[PDB]
RNA sequence: GGUUGCUCGACUGUGAGAGGACCUACCCACUGUGGAAACACCACAGGAACUUCCAACCUUCGGGUGGCGAGGUAGGGCAGAAGAGUGACC
C-alpha cells in the first residue's frame, strides 16, 4: 500500500515578511524521512530540510522543518520575495517514494495598474490568410483581470486566448497577452479592433484600440 | 562545485513506443549515492518514477510505470539509465534526474538535481513556427514583439538581439490552440526615442523542427 | 556368588521457573549502530527481565573471574552407563 502524502494548502498568497506555514499528512508513519524542496518555475527542484527538521547546506535560516506525530510543517518566519515558489513535500521512508501535490506560494504589494498596448496583425501574416489581434496587459498587480475583445462595438466570445507571466520576483508583478485570432475574411469584415482592459489598479476601464489601415 | 547531472534523450515519441533517457554525471562518481528519476508533467507536480541503490543495484520502480520502465546503471560510464517502453500519453513530462545526498550530509534529501528531458507522448507530427513581427506605435516607452505561432511540440525559444536584449523582456507561456500546435508571443518594451535607430530583431528557435528563425521587428512601415 | 574399589566401555544423556547456562568449527539465522550503504554484501555491538547454573577458570574455601541465537551439522567436554574386566574383602 502506498504511503500518501496530503499536503495543503493548494496555494497561499501573502504579504513580504509574513510567516507561511506549509502542512503535509503522511498516510502512515514516515519516522522523519521526510524532506522540503523550494521549486521556482521551469527550475528543477532545490532542497531545503531533509530529516523533517534539519536544514540543508546554505538554505537561509528563515525555513525550519517540523514534526508532530504524522505531521510534518515547513515554515518561513519572514517571507522575502524570492520566495516565490511552489513547494513539495517528500516522503523516503519507504518505496515507491511519495510527493505532496505542492503549494504555490505569491508575493503580495502595492496595487500596479496594467500597460496596455494593443498590435494590429503583421502584415506577412495576413498574405497567408491568418489575422491575429494582440493586446498586452503589462506589469500590473493583483493579477485578476479581465480583457474584453469589441470589434466594431461588438463585444466577442470564444475567439480570444490569453497567457500569463509568472510574479517577476524582482517586480511582484504580472504581465498578460490576450490574442483574438479570425480568418482573414472576418479580419477585413470590420474597422475597429478594440481591447477593454479593467483591473483594480484602473479606476475606469482602458481602451486601446486601432483603425484597419491607418498608418 | 563540479556536482552536475546532465539528462537526455527526451522529445517527442509516438505512443507505444519507447525512448531510453541518460543521465551524465559530473562532479562526484554516482557508484556511492543512489539515483532516482522524477518527472513533473506539465504545470502539475513532482512525481516519482524510478531508482537504484548503490552497491546492489537493486531496482524500485513507481507502480504507475512498474514493467514498461527500467533504471539501471553504468558505473564506468557514470551514467544512469532509464527505458521507457509502451508509454501513453500521461507519460508526457520533464523527466529530472536527481542525486540523493550523503546521508551524514542530507539524510534522504534529493541534493542535486539536473535540469530535466521533456518528453512528449503523442502521434501528431513536429511542426515549425510561423513567426510574425509585433510593431510599435506612439504613445516615454512603447511595445513591439514577435508572435511564435503554430508549432509544435514545446519548446520555442526566444531571445532578443542575439540575447544582448534581456531587460524588459515578456515571453509569455504558449497556449493551446485548437489546431493543437503552439502560439506566444514575446514582448519587450523600449524607450519610444531608439525607434528609428535601434535595430530590434527576436531570435526564435525550435530545435524539436530544427528551426532557427529571425525576425527583424521594425516600427510602422509608413 | 555377594559386596566393593580399580581400569577398557556399546551406547544414552545434557533435562527451561516447582528449574536448562560445557567447548569448538561450519552453515543458517534474529536485533540495532557503522561502512559514500533505506534492500543486498561487510565489520561490530547485542538476543526482554528477574532468576536458575558453573559443564569452565582462580581461591586464602570467605568468595572471585568469565559466560545465553534455546537455529541446525559435525568433532570433542561433563554425566551416566548395558557389557568387558579386575582386585580387595566376606
Amino acid at each position: 500500500s502506498d504511503i500518501q502524502m496530503t499536503q495543503s494548502p493548494s496555494s497561499l498568497s501573502a504579504s513580504v515578511g509574513d510567516r507561511v506555514t506549509i502542512t503535509c499528512r503522511a498516510s502512515q508513519s514516515v519516522s522523519s524521512a521526510v524532506a522540503w524542496y523550494q521549486q521556482k518555475p521551469g527550475k528543477a527542484p532545490k532542497l531545503l530540510i531533509y530529516s523533517a527538521s534539519s536544514l540543508y547546506s546554505g538554505v537561509p535560516s528563515r525555513f525550519s522543518g517540523s514534526r508532530s506525530g504524522t505531521d510534518f510543517t515547513l515554515t518561513i518566519s519572514s517571507l522575502q520575495p524570492e520566495d516565490f515558489a511552489t513547494y513539495y513535500c517528500q516522503q523516503s521512508y519507504s518505496f515507491p517514494s511519495t510527493f505532496g501535490q505542492g503549494t504555490k506560494v505569491e508575493i503580495k504589494r502595492t496595487v500596479a495598474a496594467p500597460s496596455v498596448f494593443i498590435f494590429p496583425p503583421s502584415d506577412e501574416q495576413l498574405k497567408s490568410g491568418t489575422a491575429s489581434v494582440v493586446c498586452l496587459l503589462n506589469n500590473f498587480y493583483p493579477r485578476e483581470a479581465k480583457v474584453q475583445w469589441k470589434v466594431d462595438n461588438a463585444l466577442q466570445s470564444g475567439n480570444s486566448q490569453e497567457s500569463v507571466t509568472e510574479q517577476d520576483s524582482k517586480d511582484s508583478t504580472y504581465s498578460l497577452s490576450s490574442t483574438l485570432t479570425l480568418s482573414k475574411a472576418d479580419y477585413e469584415k470590420h474597422k475597429v479592433y478594440a481591447c477593454e482592459v479593467t483591473h483594480q489598479g484602473l479606476s475606469s476601464p482602458v481602451t486601446k484600440s486601432f483603425n484597419r489601415g491607418e498608418c | 562545485s563540479e556536482v552536475q547531472l546532465v539528462e537526455s534523450g527526451g522529445g517527442l515519441v509516438q505512443p507505444g513506443g519507447s525512448l531510453r533517457l541518460s543521465c551524465a554525471a559530473s562532479g562526484f562518481y554516482i557508484s556511492y549515492s543512489s539515483i532516482h528519476w522524477v518527472r513533473q508533467a506539465p504545470g502539475k507536480g513532482l512525481e516519482w518514477v524510478a531508482s537504484i541503490s548503490p552497491y546492489s543495484g537493486s531496482t524500485y520502480y513507481a507502480d504507475s510505470v512498474k514493467g514498461r520502465f527500467t533504471i539501471s546503471a553504468d558505473t564506468s560510464k557514470n551514467t544512469a539509465y532509464l527505458q521507457m517502453n509502451s508509454l501513453r500519453a500521461e507519460d508526457t513530462a520533464v523527466y529530472y534526474c536527481a542525486r540523493q545526498g550523503y546521508r551524514r550530509r542530507s539524510g534522504r534529501g534529493f541534493d542535486y538535481w539536473g535540469q530535466g528531458t521533456l518528453v512528449t507522448v503523442s502521434s501528431a507530427s513536429t511542426k515549425g513556427p510561423s513567426v510574425f513581427p509585433l510593431a510599435p506605435s506612439s504613445k516615454g516607452t512603447a511595445a513591439l514583439g514577435c508572435l511564435v505561432k503554430d508549432y509544435f511540440p514545446e519548446p520555442v525559444t526566444v531571445s532578443w538581439n542575439s540575447g544582448a536584449l534581456t531587460s524588459g523582456v515578456h515571453t509569455f507561456p504558449a497556449v493551446l490552440q485548437s489546431s493543437g500546435l503552439y502560439s506566444l508571443s514575446s514582448v519587450v518594451t523600449v524607450p519610444s526615442s531608439s525607434l528609428g535607430t535601434q535595430t530590434y530583431i527576436c531570435n526564435v528557435n525550435h530545435k524539436p523542427s530544427n528551426t532557427k528563425v529571425d525576425k527583424k521587428v521594425e516600427p510602422k512601415s509608413c
